[PDB]
């Protein structure tokens, strides 16, 4: 079988790239199967996606906070302003990231006034969600969000997103 | 040229301009160019402006309004077909006493429908929408609080209702 | 220009306009422009209007009707091909005594076929459909209850039936 | 203009019209426009009509026939290429004595090929098909029962057979 | 196998996004299989769809009210004027929703007169269906429908659509 | 497996939407398999299709009248002038319909004379087929067919198409 | 106009027509129109016809032949490029003594390549193919049984072979 | 030609040029060509430049600026619609005393948005962006540190704010 | 014609040619045709050549260079926009003393970018690339080893650097 | 089954051609399955790809350095400036290459300033990664990178990328 | 199963037509599976391809010379300048070809100078590879390569490509 099945057998949810309305119903269905099978074993999630939507982001954020199994987020590659929220929504002390990670935080993505209103609402909701986990204030995150902030693995440990950086386990 | 491109040119020599499509970044430039040409040809006549537009944007119609105000001639605006959220502003932009309307016109008092720069896009749209609500009250003479209530309801009008509302001044039933 | 775009221009100099397509937001503007040009060129002659339209909308034909009424000339409407729910209204819109029809014409007395603003779209369509049923009774002279019964049945007519119904006044079999 | 659009315009000044495509809602309008222009230019000459049509509709050709009858000139119809169910009706529609045919012409005596309104569409097609079978018998002079038998068999003709059948009156082999 | 099969094994009907004439025959077929297999165990339905049609909406509404098994609707994400009816058509006391839900109520989606007539008919039918479950009057729902009403999880509990808001079950 | 297989195991023929020349060979093949397997147990058919052709309609009508097993037609959703004939061709006393059904009866769908002749022939054949089951006369059905008649579940019971309207089996 | 559409018009004033494409339902109409225009302009001069056609149909070329015969002028046909099953018939259709050919011409003596009406389509093709084999023997003067044997073999010719075969009468190597 | 292509040509004879699209590799060439033509026709008049551009590139606008400086005439730039990161530079490029603006103009002070040669592409963009920030301070007269702070914030302006900022010199409300 | 096609024709009468696109097999033919036309019209004047090309091929630009050398007039080349590997060769190809440049020009000294015949394609490209490196040293006067070192580094230049390098002779800041 | 499955059964990761954002999640999933199955047996990787991206390159580079199993890179064909980093990131002494290998090293692949900045950053990161394994200095690799350097199997052994060249094992 | 699987069960590698960068990773994966399963039994390869690339040709040439199992190349049909190298790279004495084979040898398939340089390099590499097996000199093969040489089965036996021509095994 494909390696994705062998990973899911070990309760591994490999989030795909460019998560959207169609790619969220598959990751929200795996969080409900592993929670009913074994409710005390943790669930790890390898984060790799160059951005995505927001209408489906809040549907996975609370879903990760609704299951009883603890979430261990491991950042692989980058996270373009959408996967960083899921990386910071994991269990405190189990949020890991490779030393070559790029935690990006930028702006997410009548039909002109209500559109700007919904954009401001989702922006302040994302900022509140980020400040709830990182222990910071919404003003600082809003000041660091207007610019295309590019955080490295070492710059994200003291920022509040990740708690530990994984080292190389090479025997030679 | 073509058939529809020759009649418009022949009517341009008689100081007659048309607007039969939704005003956008294209039609607005042609309208301002025609108005400026008719103003440079003669500065002592009138420019008939037949309005029939099912819609359009406000950022493009504001330029047409400024061009109409800049021209030293006397714009005579007519309601040929139906005005929908952009033809009424140009119909009432003409000089008082030359705003006519056909007996089967439908003036729709309504506001126009409308990345990372959406904030400034909403701020720029909020500074020209209130300016339109001021010029509409200045032209029609109605209180300012009336158009802000008649704009969201999509209240359609007729040639007789628009006459008593303040949009037009006459109803040409049989004239020249 | 082209072949079909040159003959129409040459016929425009002789005060002859054509309508050979379904009247819509496009053809109506050209028709009103041609009528206004012919009215501004001379205000003491007649404008021959050959009608051949298999359909069209009412919102666009109402503007053509208002333009025909606004022109101080005498519109002479003809039934060249077949009128289908939009050519009859313009055929009967001409002055009484100049509405002719070819001996193989087919006048179709019928009404035109036709988000979140569907309510106002139905209210605006219900206020111009009853107005058309009034002008049709005023032109043909028949009682109002006759066209409301002959419109839903899609009752087709001939050149001889339309003469006694009230649509046209003459049947040109051999004339100039 | 173009190459083929300039030769037709130059021939129009010499009162010569062409028909080299299937008559439809488009070509019929151009043909009637050209005929009316040639009739308004002069009402004391002849209009040469070269016919070469592999098909067409009857609803559009009836308008061309009415336009030819309305013109006070003398239409001289020719059989240049081949007439297929629509060119013969216009070839025999000319005045008696001016219907010529080239020695390699092929006249095809045949009827034209042709939702919820199919009933009225069949009733309207059944009232103009019998009218065509009357004009065909009036022009050619043959009994009415002959064309109703020669139409369904797709009986093709030659320049010599069409001369004795009643379609044309002469066979131009070497003329001006 | 896919996680959808493992969910359906637990009698879980995960409604897809943008339900239409083609996506309704699959959800109406699952309500008839789980009803014949085990008729007293409840059937839960995770709601996630950004709107849809109405010609197929009334075919699923009565189908949910025809089976003998009780329906437990859990709103995941949003419901754009079409999934809200199915969320409110569940069993009273079992209509749940995540704290980040967006229960949207707006306007649903000769050929001009009969079209407006059918639109008015389906609109008043939807309003009657909503007032039957929420215990309100059709006038109030019609007054709140003309505008693009956006109801939150806390604003929908006292409105009559949902009965309880799910809390976070995180052990840390 | 898919729920369609679990339904067909219970002798359930779920007619798809927009039945045509290609979608009729699949429903005519299921009526011949269930008839040879168990010839006295009835076969139920859930009707859901927004219209269709007629050249394949008469191929399924007589096929439903040729098998020895009784047909129990249950209308789900609507029937746009094509599925209504199959709904009325079922066994008398077993033709059911949900209370939100829309039994539509309208006009079905040289090449101009023969086309109109075939249209008139199929129209009068459909009217005779409808009058044979509903016990009415062809004239009344022809008078009610020219207009876009929209019959409700309550208006179709006394019309002769359906015999009983299904009620809600909710225990709460 | 264009570049290639202006040179052809300028050459038309000097009584020079071209044929550089496969003769079909389109090019044949333009060719007959040009021939008739040149015949109506003057009836006492010659019309140079430069032939270069890699193919074509016979039903369309027959009309061109009848038009050439109808014109009272003297058609001077030339073999500019290569004649393939349709250019030879028009090359030999000119008056005897004016059929020239360039020294690098290739005349291909060959017949043209070509539902429920295929029977009448084959009968009509079998009545014009034998007529072509008669005119080819009348023009070239060769026995009739020679072309029926040289047509199926696709026997190509040169400027010197076509001179002694009977196609052309002269080989212009250095003339005006 | 066309309708919009004839009015621009007629206005070109009156020394009036337009800019109604995003300046790119295409519109810049036409603008420089028109400016050079108007400068070669007469070297003692003014050239009205109506600016309405929602964007554009700097590499193309620099050529337009050099062409405006090369012309010995007096460019009179106007703010017809809205200037967005490219119309302001050409609006302030005119001679001091002839830079007007309509009362509903929106000047957007902003910089333009923008393989293996990306290094030299960034070095060439960094040498012309600082040059633009020098000419902007030279024209408006404001300190250099002001535009470098007002450019990144996307600070929009009005006709009254741009007058006191240093962009334009007058606000034409009712003139010729 | 069009808008951009009429200004170029009007400037051609004043002996002014343009180059605003990448020189290829198309633009080179038009440039040589315009140069030959301007040389045949008058052989005692100057031909202004405004150069703005972001690239191009050498095989096509060599023909333009030979055409410029063949013309007995005095080509005055200007650096309007930016020269990229093909505009510099034509800018330095003009007569010494008439090679001007705008103060915001960017001359890019670079070589152009570029089955079974690739060997002869590389041999033909290697015999014209060394010829270009000889003419570039002959025009600018710099040693031959300088351009072979400045060509591979993609060294961009300014109007002041190209003046002292040997490309141009003057910097027109304010002239006619 | 396909030969790819029989290779993966022997812990063989055959990297495809033109690795990108979508082709990296499959090679990063195989490195996590073989590491959990048998953690001391080495994993060999046959390199064959004519270039690729860089945003996903650093996600596989650290992943190869994170697993406990040793990586044996064998170059098959060529490596166009992207697969060479993975070929040099293997275990020292186990980096092999066929005698007809072409180890290519060239340039990898407001939106103009930040784009050039990110390009320079990824370029210097790649140069540092190459100098860390080859034991050279970043300046020499940068001097050899500006030109389209084409290294042969014999020219890459003394360069520091590969350690040994495989010979032919033909018995005749 | 398909006949290709039954052939691969007998260690038969049927090379497809128009081998390219994508069709080479499948033939290079089969040479590594059959070599690990049974290392002394020979592997036969039926050659049938009307040409191909060269960047992937050298990746299969050395791969055929790297496995321990002997390669028996049997030419079926033709070989348009790309499959002839693989036909001549087989084991000496086991290179067979049908009597109706067409061994074609022709030319294989700044971006103008370096392209011609790479073309010349791959051409001389192919000529050296052909001269190494056929025992000829590179000059003669280069003289016979510039023209579209078409070698028959009888003309290729004395040329050095094939060693024996297969005869017909018909019993009647």
């Amino acid at each position: 079988s494909n390696p994705y099945n062998k990973l899911f057998e070990e309760r591994i949810i490999f989030l795909g790239v460019q998560v959207d309305d169609a790619s969220a119903n598959d990751i929200m269905a795996q969080l409900l199967v592993l929670e009913s099978l074994d409710p005390d074993r943790d669930i790890t999630m390898y984060i790799n996606s160059p951005g995505g939507g927001f209408t489906s982001l809040m549907a996975i954020y609370d879903t990760m906070q609704y299951v009883r199994a603890d979430i261990q987020t491991v950042c692989l590659g980058q996270a373009a302003s959408a996967a960083a929220v899921l990386l910071a929504a994991g269990t405190p002390g189990k949020r890991m990231a490779l030393p070559n990670a790029r935690v990006l935080i930028h702006q997410p993505s009548s039909d002109l006034e209500i559109q700007a209103a919904e954009i401001e609402r989702m922006r302040t909701l994302m900022e509140t969600t980020l400040a709830r986990h990182t222990g910071k204030d919404a003003g600082v995150i809003r000041k660091d969000t207007d610019r295309d902030k590019i955080l490295t693995a070492e710059e994200a440990k003291d920022y509040g997103i990740i708690d530990t950086v994984l080292e190389y386990r090479k025997l030679s | 040229l073509s058939l529809t491109d020759s009649v418009y040119e022949r009517l341009l020599s008689e100081r007659i301009i048309f607007l039969g499509s939704e005003v956008n970044d294209e039609i607005a430039n042609r309208l301002c160019a025609q108005i400026l040409l008719l103003a440079a040809e003669d500065a002592s006549k009138d420019i008939s402006l037949y309005i029939n537009s099912p819609g359009g944007s406000i950022s493009a119609g504001m330029a047409i309004y400024d061009t109409m105000v800049l021209a030293p001639c006397d714009i005579a605006t007519y309601a040929m077909g139906m005005a929908a959220s952009m033809g009424e502003f140009l119909l009432a932009a003409g000089t008082k006493g030359k705003r006519y309307a056909l007996p089967h016109a439908r003036i729709l008092m309504h506001q126009p429908l409308g990345a990372a720069d959406i904030a400034i896009q909403a701020e720029q749209f909020a500074v020209i929408k209130k300016e339109m609500f001021r010029l509409n009250a200045e032209f029609t003479g109605q209180p300012i609080e009336r158009i802000e209530a008649d704009s969201d309801r999509d209240r359609w009008f007729t040639a007789a209702e628009a006459l008593e509302y303040g949009f037009v001044d006459h109803i040409i039933t049989r004239a020249h």
